[PDB]
């Protein structure tokens, strides 16, 4: 499915390596 | 309306938010000094998470320290982690840092960085610790673009350049709030797919049916093809470069394209994986890619690169 493949896979970045602004 | 909907696209990593600051550096005023002062914090974060990323590998990995002094060190970065969280960088963190970067066992485990997953601001941060260890400390612009932000939904930004009105959406991976997510896919002028080169040596990970690069393919395949994209310029963001031409020098191409038989120059690959994209465009005479080569987090070739992107879109819309 279009929508949901491109929502998985932008998805997958390192959160635990990210932070909140 | 001379307006411009931009949607970038391409799997997380791949450089869309640093494409999107970057235009405001360029295209917008940029930051000033106080919003670099906001992250400050962001900077320091990122700082303390790319490290931890690298001792927690080294258990999984089994890689012992150079010495092994540094193993206090790595029981006390844990204690200090949240040390920095609204303030500054105690000289006793700096010291954790600088010590545990400089040690051997870690450095190697910082080049097997393709067996796990490391953040490609790690480096760059780490290796001006020095700097940013200063209590009088303000970031650069360098360093704001460098930072790694979660955002929790779509993220736009907005600026006139060459007399036309542009709306770039970095759509993100959040499905909350969904009618306007879906309305980022619609009308747009130019659809900005951005592929990390340099993950093309990454091992295949234990939660994946193939290698990032294909993956990064199969997205491609679908955007492409997709038939509400027939009248929607794709342009094609082969990102990484600078990562990916020293990475090559020493990894084969083969890693990633088992079939290929050609060289493992960075000219002769780059071509390769251009090709291998551009050969999943399936109406080819109705249409045509417009690949570019990039580093997103160098302003000069990103602001050369979207300028030729500009005028492509001009000489377009004078089939008026
Ligand atoms: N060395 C290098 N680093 C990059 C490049 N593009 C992005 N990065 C870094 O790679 C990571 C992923 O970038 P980001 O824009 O957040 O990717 P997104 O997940 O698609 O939004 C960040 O740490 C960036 O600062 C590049 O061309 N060269």
């Amino acid at each position: 499915d279009f929508f949901s493949l491109i929502l998985r896979s932008q998805a997958k970045r390192m959160d635990e390596q990210r932070v909140l602004l | 309306a001379r307006e411009v909907k931009l949607l970038l696209l391409g799997a997380g990593e791949s450089g869309k938010s640093t494409i999107v600051k970057q235009m405001k550096i360029i295209h917008e005023a940029g930051y000033s000094e106080e919003e670099c002062k906001q992250y400050k914090a962001v900077v320091y974060s990122n700082t303390i998470q790319s490290i931890i990323a690298i001792i927690r590998a080294m258990g999984r990995l089994k890689i012992d320290f150079g010495d092994s002094a540094r193993a206090d060190d790595a029981r006390q970065l844990f204690v200090l982690a949240g040390a920095a969280e609204e303030g500054f960088m105690t000289a006793e963190l700096a010291g954790v840092i600088k010590r545990l970067w400089k040690d051997s066992g870690v450095q190697a485990c910082f080049n097997r960085s393709r067996e796990y997953q490391l953040n490609d601001s790690a480096a760059y941060y780490l290796n001006d610790l020095d700097r940013i260890a200063q209590p009088n400390y303000i970031p650069t612009q360098q360093d704001v673009l460098r930072t790694r932000v979660k955002t929790t939904g779509i993220v736009e930004t907005h600026f006139t350049f060459k007399d036309l009105h542009f709306k770039m959406f970095d759509v993100g991976g959040q499905r909350s709030e969904r009618k306007k997510w879906i309305h980022c896919f619609e009308g747009v002028t130019a659809i900005i797919f951005c592929v990390a080169l340099s993950d093309y040596d990454l091992v295949l990970a234990e939660d994946e049916e193939m290698n990032r690069m294909h993956e990064s393919m199969k997205l491609f395949d679908s955007i492409c093809n997709n038939k509400w994209f027939t009248d929607t310029s794709i342009i094609l963001f082969l990102n990484k470069k600078d990562l990916f031409e020293e990475k090559i020098k020493k990894s084969p191409l083969t890693i990633c394209y088992p079939e290929y038989a050609g060289s493992n120059t960075y000219e002769e690959a780059a071509a390769y994986i251009q090709c291998q994209f551009e050969d999943l465009n399936k109406r080819k005479d109705t249409k045509e890619i417009y690949t570019h080569f990039t580093c997103a987090t160098d302003t000069k070739n990103v602001q050369f690169v979207f300028d030729a992107v500009t005028d492509v879109i001009i000489k377009n819309n004078l089939k008026d």
